[PDB]
């Protein structure tokens, strides 16, 4: 059974240093490269480079020609991958993947059947800022809705008139900003007719820094 | 299939019956193996191993220096001496220099002068000794087994040869086994044969050129910090004007050691282990108990398609790579050579020998090589309506 | 580097292709043609490889072909479980690896459905806490496909914009949503604009 | 003074009333010039200087490669290209390796490979040029004027020659002045001549041999990043098997140079000054204006003391140093040799002319120089019963 | 008029560095060789080390050849000397002297009449202390006197019965420790009759911390 | 390195000699001597170099010689201006350059008074406060040179004592301190003495 293992997910701060592991079993290690290849969240994969287990010799793309470093410990099969001098443009999950050298031991031609297993992926955030709560700010058949900007970490619950309206509702996935922190919307479309009759609350929790806050919208 | 497409290729025809072939093994070389009712078979020299090596001498070729120093004397009154003297890292040599009142001494004259000064290597490179019982040579086999190139244990099998065991048998599943009696003694002789290390590059060089190395060097068994012996080579003093003297490294010496290098043959490094891409071994293969995997199947009657252009390699064969719509498998591959499409009578040779399709699933592929004749000919492929040619032109 | 559509989709039962056009120092150059598909939340699948094999275990619906400088991979009898990202590869002249742009495919459940949009400028509570954004909700599309292009008086923008991926309504139509970051100077400088395109269909609000 | 205790003393005796004394300067020389009623002069050349030389060029002679890549294409597909091939930091080389199915390409057979990597030097040598008219000669002159050794400018003048001053006159307080006409031009040909750094070493070597290095090479004027010429010099490619190729560099060639050097004049550097110990210079020295300052002392009556042994210099010569009890300086000191104590006849003669007690206050010290007979003879400074002796043996 | 003029005192810490400058005027720099000699108080003149000023060659002592570095700025007629990894034994006034190089440029022998002139000295304490009043105890014709322990920095003032008694009193110049922390005792002798009847009170004060203490002495 | 004399008196007017040993490699090699006056608070000057000659402006009264591996200054006709500590000086064989350990000289102003000395224990409330010093006081010595000697039970002991440079009373004779440093607990494990030596006498105390 082939099986690659990733480290767990990290948060750095841009300018510092990730290193993320990838552990290989049901095969042996040294007669595979290793690769490694990153994904931003939403977007492409992005080949970085490899390792050949069995001798240690590495290439980079040249976008990361300087800030990458890949090596390899035979004894505990595992390779890794350390990216240095972080910014905001690292925030991606990253992959390692195998393919096998040449029974010369070097690996000058990938085989036809490259990345055919890959490890399950590590998230890496690269973000400045520290635990902090949300500002809620109001939106507005019709469309209203809460925008929830400006927090850390994830995630952020949202409720509106406190569990009783539920349909017509959608809260949408969180955006990582310029900022480093994360930002949200929620929406609800009512009738129009009930828009100076009828409140709406929007109740925004984010429990990181334990904060619970309740936020009428109106015209 | 291994050998396809590698320039230096050999093609090696058993006799019909026959139990005994001789090939000649070369690290950059592949043999193919043809006989009558046997499964072809690629074989290769993939690495040549030499374990347990012992480190026999380093020579500095790169030195610098540090910490100099002096004691001088006044005429009559003997010789200079530091105590660097006794420190066998310190190199020190003795001249004479003009001594008065005017340089606080009470007669005029010659006076003893000593200058010593700390010896440091910057780059040395290491001898390291052979044993010929210490070889490995790893043999990899390959059965033209109509697997097609870039499959993800039949056709494949690797073989390790030594001094101490010179005969191996490799198994190859359906196909049998293969019998190898090689003469590892035979061949490249270590007798004479050091391996030398240079900045992380390394070569086979010869012991009398390795013993008269006109350099520093350390004991093989010198750790930790070297004790150089002969550190004079890269040594020299200078005086001046009967005023003083001063200690000068020679340069580095790296370049005439390449130099002399141009005539030696290159190696790598596996750990602790050297591996050499040089030299062959002469086996003797043993085909008793070599079998055809797939005789006993019935002919394909589905529809075949090329999945690629058929191609011409070096020496002239032709691969043909297609794809199998039918369920029947496994099956064999009709297959043939022909100049005359009305008789269909075969033209050529098959170098795959007994073309089969393995997998009972539908849209399966294989691979076979065809040795075509001279001019022009049909790669015909499959039977009846529904069959693909490819009309071939050799040389 | 190598270019695919950005959406595809058919009905369950046909058949569908996706290209993927490089260079004659990729896909026109080499064999090295891979094809991988990625369900959402787990690593790429190796699908298929030199150009038109398969990997033991993936269904025979799934082919590839090659022509000059593109590749293509077909899927036949449709599977609403075939609904995924997939990406075309290819080791280069130079010896690495570049990926195209990934294809969502989506398995058609019901018609397609144009998005309705919804423009809202920065709360006037927002500027006098001395920041301003612009929002633009997009709903009830299907497929699960758009871009979105911001504006600020007739002229395009791309800085200070982030957009969300399609995520499922209750519905089981799409929706996303896009902000534009701006200060509250910026803002009173000039009209701003969100349009968004899905299946070749361009909606346009301005505020 | 300053020639007393250098090996290599000349003496050179003028004629009687003359003017004009031919004298030939030398680094690591000292000239002891004497006259009859004229004071003994010590003349030496300390220094030479070359100025304003221009940087004429840069050879590396150790290197270091690094960013190694490649581009690759399959047979009939034409020739690799990296865009590292339009970097002039970049050495490139193209070769062919085995292609096929197997490596991702639709046909078989010899496909272009191209392989560069970065070039860097790590240590250089510069050459830069000269101009006979820069040219410095520092002359420094010391009157025997009873100075004693240790002493902490009327005895010493220095004095400085250039080809468009090759005139000089040096004042000597109380000794008048003394005149200086030279012959910079003649002597070394600095036509010819390159000034070579290495290591912060300096030699002088010739421009046929400096512009004939084949070693990479960067301009004068290149400053900051250089851009390396014939970097082929020290980089070389191989390939091995049809299957790929490595980029080596040749080991520095510090030591050849080295070697090349061995017959080479050797230099310093005095900020941006070239600074040889080595060379000479032909003078006339015009004596007209050189008188004795203490040709009208009174005699000194008081008594002497011997302060150090009188001590014998390499050529023969014997050096006394004294202290006068007396107060009635300045005087002469009575100074002489004989062989016949009663007598007092003067035998041998004295280098210092004129010795002389300077100062007025008591207990100060003198020191002279004297040429003694072969054989026996008494030293005998004062006069009188206070009269000190130190018997002498020449050879 | 020759003169050498050294910076001011300094204070710093075991483990730390310390540059002292010497300013040469009156003479041509560039002409003379500048040495370093210390002198621990109390004790003996150690030679450092030189360089010459007009080509920068230094020679050190085998005692200082990790920690010393002497150097020399011609524009400012200017020497140096820098010991690092200080240690509480570096505590000492520290000198700079001259002699004459050759006429060649060299130093190799130097001239009979090396160090004709001196620096004024520079006072360098090596000591971990900051800032800190002493502890005072008694000690008792007769003697009695006034033990002041570790204080730190320097001076500390000392009276006996607030100034009414002169007569026979001795106050100690400090002792630095091993501690890094001076000490000092003040000793006055009196008439044997008067112990057991007449008071005396020793009154330390150190205005640096602002300790003013008056320590009474008694049998 | 070098050895000379720790102190040496004499009665204005007459003549003194302050010697000045060391070895074959500095000394006795080189006439490279030299001798220097250090008044307090002041650098050193130099008196004499090259073994017997004097800078202009230094008295005649000061001379030199040199006989083996010892050098001596002699200053005749002695006035209380010449009252210092005086260093002998070579350079090395090593091209070193090592001083003499200095000698006090001192022009008698009144007949010479041996010390008076008193030996106090740590103070009862010193051992309270967790700490142990012994303090040795000198007083009313002429001329002001000592040595000391710390005892701990008829043994030397040298760690832990601190000894200052003699300084004079308001009554013109020198005075003296000498502390030696103890945890409470080696002060209970034992005596402990205080020996001073003065113009070759010694004078002991004990507690
Ligand atoms: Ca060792
Ligand atoms: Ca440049």
């Amino acid at each position: 059974e082939v099986q690659l293992v990733e480290s767990g997910a990290e948060v750095k701060k841009p300018g510092a240093s990730v290193k993320v592991s990838c552990k290989a079993s049901g095969y042996t290690f040294t007669s595979y490269a290793m690769h490694w290849v990153r994904q931003a969240p939403g977007q492409r994969l992005e080949w970085m480079g490899w390792i050949n287990a069995g001798n240690g010799n590495t290439k980079y793309s040249q976008k990361f020609q300087d800030r990458v470093t890949i090596t390899r410990d035979t004894s505990a099969s595992t390779a890794y991958m350390e990216l240095s001098s972080l910014r905001s443009e690292d925030t991606a999950i990253y992959y390692c993947a195998r393919d096998k050298v040449d029974d010369y031991g070097d690996y000058w031609f990938p085989t036809l059947w490259y990345f055919d297993y890959w490890g399950q992926g590590t998230l890496v955030t690269v973000s400045s800022a520290s635990t902090k709560g949300p500002s809620v700010f109001p939106l507005a058949t019709a469309a209203l809705g809460c925008l929830v900007k400006d927090y850390f970490p994830e995630p952020v619950t949202v409720s509106w008139n406190s569990g009783a309206l539920t349909s017509g509702v959608h809260t949408f996935p969180a955006v990582l900003q310029s900022s480093g922190l994360y930002s949200l919307s929620s929406v609800v479309t009512v009738p129009s007719s009930s828009l100076g009759t009828q409140t709406y609350i929007c109740n925004v929790n984010h429990k990181p820094s334990n904060t619970k806050v309740d936020k009428r919208v109106e015209p | 299939i291994r050998c396809i497409g590698v320039s230096n290729r050999d093609f090696v025809e058993g006799m019909s019956g026959g139990t005994w072939v001789d090939v000649v093994l070369e690290h950059g070389g592949c043999v193919t193996v043809m006989a009558q009712d046997k499964p072809t078979v690629d074989i290769e020299l993939v690495t040549t191993t030499v374990s347990n090596m012992a480190e026999v001498r380093s020579y500095c070729y790169e030195a610098s220096i540090s910490d100099m120093a002096s004691d001088s004397r006044c005429p009559t009154q003997g010789e200079a001496y530091l105590d660097k003297q006794s420190d066998t890292q310190y190199v020190c040599k003795r001249t004479l220099v003009d001594r008065g009142w005017g340089n606080g001494c009470g007669l005029f004259g010659k006076g003893s002068l000593v200058t010593c000064a700390k010896f440091a290597c910057s780059k040395k490179m290491t001898g390291k000794s052979i044993q010929p019982e210490n070889l490995e040579y790893r043999i990899m086999l390959s059965v033209h087994g109509s697997q097609h190139s870039g499959m993800i244990d039949e056709n494949r099998a690797k073989v390790e040869i030594t001094p101490n065991s010179p005969r191996a048998e490799a198994t190859l599943g359906g196909f049998g086994s293969l019998g190898l009696d090689c003469e590892p003694r035979t061949g490249l002789d270590f007798s004479d044969l050091y391996y030398l290390t240079m900045n992380n590059k390394h070569w086979l060089v010869h012991k009398e050129w390795f013993h008269d190395i006109p350099l520093p060097w350390h004991a093989g068994a010198d750790t930790g910090t070297p004790h150089w012996n002969n550190k004079e080579a890269l040594v020299e003093f200078k005086d001046a004007h009967a005023k003083r003297q001063t200690v000068v490294v020679l340069g580095s010496q790296e370049g005439a050691v390449h130099t002399a290098l141009a005539g030696a043959l290159e190696a790598e490094m596996d750990g602790a282990k050297g591996r050499l891409s040089s030299g062959h071994l002469k086996c003797r293969l043993k085909m008793d108990k070599l079998r055809l995997k797939g005789v006993s199947y019935s002919l394909c009657t589905a529809a075949f398609t090329f999945t690629k252009i058929p191609a011409e390699t070096l020496h002239g064969t032709v691969t043909v790579e297609v794809q199998y719509a039918g369920t029947d498998g496994p099956c064999k591959v009709p297959a043939q050579m022909a100049v005359d499409m009305q008789t269909l009578t075969p033209v050529g040779r098959l170098i795959t020998a007994n073309p089969v399709i393995t997998e009972s699933t539908e849209n399966s592929k294989m691979m076979l090589e065809l040795d075509p004749p001279f001019g022009d000919s049909y790669i015909v492929i499959g039977v009846g309506e529904k069959k693909i040619t490819h009309h071939w032109h050799r040389s | 580097a190598l270019t695919q559509p950005a959406s595809v989709s058919g009905s369950p039962g046909q058949s569908i292709t996706i290209s993927c056009t490089g260079t004659s120092s990729d896909v026109g150059g080499f064999n090295y043609v891979s094809w991988f598909q990625q369900h959402p939340g787990k690593a790429p699948k190796l699908m298929l490889y030199d150009v038109t094999s398969r990997p033991s275990g993936v269904s025979s619906r799934f082919s590839g072909s090659k022509s000059g400088n593109t590749a293509s991979l077909t899927i036949s009898g449709l599977q609403a479980e075939d609904e995924a990202d997939y990406y075309c590869s290819s080791h280069t002249s130079r010896g690495t690896w570049v990926f195209g742009g990934g294809t969502k495919l989506t398995v058609l459940g019901q018609p397609k459905a144009a998005p309705s949009v919804t423009l809202f400028p920065p709360s006037s509570e927002e500027l006098q806490a001395n920041k301003a954004t612009l929002v633009c909700l997009i709903s009830d599309f299907y497929p699960g496909a758009v871009t979105v292009a911001w504006k600020a008086d007739s002229s395009p923008v791309k800085a200070g914009v982030e957009t969300t991926t399609p995520s499922k309504q209750s519905n089981n139509k799409y929706a996303a949503s896009s902000y534009l970051s701006l200060t509250p100077e910026q803002w009173k400088s000039h009209s701003y604009s969100c349009q968004v395109t899905h299946e070749g269909s361009t909606v346009e609000k301005t505020v």
